[PDB]
């Protein structure tokens, strides 16, 4: 594995370079928001984002060294988490709003159009506020997102934790470089990692919500999305 | 699975 | 202003250790094997009794007392099963293949099969337990993580009191690891490793919460009113 | 009314 020999600067560069694009939604502004249409927009966006996510994960240092079954397992567990932390990050400077896509900006009241969704919106919006108050940096976000990928399904595995330690080394390097004292560094590291607990909680909720919408037959789910959902069921 | 294909290809 | 911010790391550790709840016992009925209802009955009865001790454990966690009643309720409602679980996982550490629900209730994975959907929960808990074992988790670290769960799990479902107290506990964890002789790199690496476990414990709680809800609907186990209200807070 | 309310006010 050549991921263990990366300096923290190189780790950051690789992660930044591997970043997926910000996809647009198939939003038609003229079309009045129904539950089915809104859910259609969200799941269709997710579907196109998964493909970029797959190719992104392969460029996360260490992920390639894993076997195919393990690569599958990690993405199956963490995909909604990764979608969500991306959304939260994109929505940082849009208070009271979630930027699912540049053309799909939704506030709380619109989440009400889909039953059970607004509670998820509130949690996402609060995560976005948290990142904003912390002034989350781009370099930190990509470290966090990669952590999610390797951490969420980990419970060989020793290699996974070696890379995870590497990313912690990276986060700390970022913080030291921004001028934080040692105390501030470990404190910020903790604040950032404790966010991952709530992202997990949200994903668990969204996964259940997604499963209910499938059984509701409201939105046609893509075959890939239908398989990513059976991983948790 | 589909995920397996994309990861492999 | 809270007395919690002026505590030293030593004083933080001592307060948390002194706050630890007792290890309660389960029924001494040696009738084996368990039925689904009897096993569920034991777990929920134990959980019911542990909740009472959890409550005044919480009120002895530095900073928690300075919270309004409503805010205290929100945190406990959000974290109570996590807190039960990390306690279970801690007690189970020296029992590699088993889960020590109580000193007289030591269950293996296979016994999880006596309740439907429980074996998957047993597996996650055991995996967390082995993880704590390999990391050589210390008691002083454990109590730090458990209080963190209390203060953190509900903090975003509501430069403020709780986060300042969370920062305090973080400082305490670092202090313990330095005192144990770890390098700086080793210190923040171990800190990270431990906090990431909390993500999994959160996951387990959500599985367990769903499983508890289903048994409630199955009407297999008579659930206490306290336990039902704690379950209602998560609202499925 | 809440049982949790009673436990917290009466904690020891
Ligand atoms: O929370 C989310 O964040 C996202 C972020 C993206 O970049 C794309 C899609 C989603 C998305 O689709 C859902 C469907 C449900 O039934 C429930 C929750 C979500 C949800
Ligand atoms: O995971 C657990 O850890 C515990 C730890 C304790 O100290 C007491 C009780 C529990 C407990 O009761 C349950 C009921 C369910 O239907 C599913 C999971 C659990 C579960």
């Amino acid at each position: 594995s050549l991921a263990l020999s990366l300096t923290a600067d190189q780790m950051v560069s690789a992660l930044l370079d591997a970043e997926p694009p910000i996809l647009y939604s198939e939003y038609d502004p003229t079309r009045p928001f129904s539950e089915a249409s809104m859910m259609g927009l969200l799941t269709n966006l997710a579907d196109r984002e998964l493909v970029h996510m797959i190719n992104w994960a392969k460029r996360v240092p260490g992920f390639v060294d894993l076997t195919l079954h393990d690569q599958v397992h990690l993405l199956e567990c963490a995909w909604l988490e990764i979608l969500m932390i991306g959304l939260v990050w994109r929505s940082m400077e849009h208070p009271g709003k979630l930027l699912f896509a540049p053309n799909l900006l939704l506030d709380r009241n619109q989440g009400k159009c889909v039953e059970g969704m607004v509670e998820i919106f509130d949690m996402l919006l609060a995560t976005s506020s948290r990142f904003r108050m912390m002034n989350l940096q781009g370099e930190e976000f990509v470290c966090l997102k990669s952590i999610i990928l390797l951490n969420s399904g980990v419970y060989e595995k020793d290699h996974i934790h070696r890379v995870l330690d590497k990313i912690t080394d990276t986060l700390i390097h970022l913080m030291a470089k921004a001028g934080l004292t040692l105390q501030q560094q470990h404190q910020r590291l903790a604040q950032l990692l404790l966010i991952l607990s709530h992202i997990r909680h949200m994903s668990n909720k969204g996964m259940e919500h997604l499963y209910s919408m499938k059984c509701k037959n409201v939105v046609p789910l893509s075959d890939l999305l239908l398989e990513m959902l059976d991983a948790h069921r | 699975k589909i995920l397996h294909r994309l990861l492999q290809d």
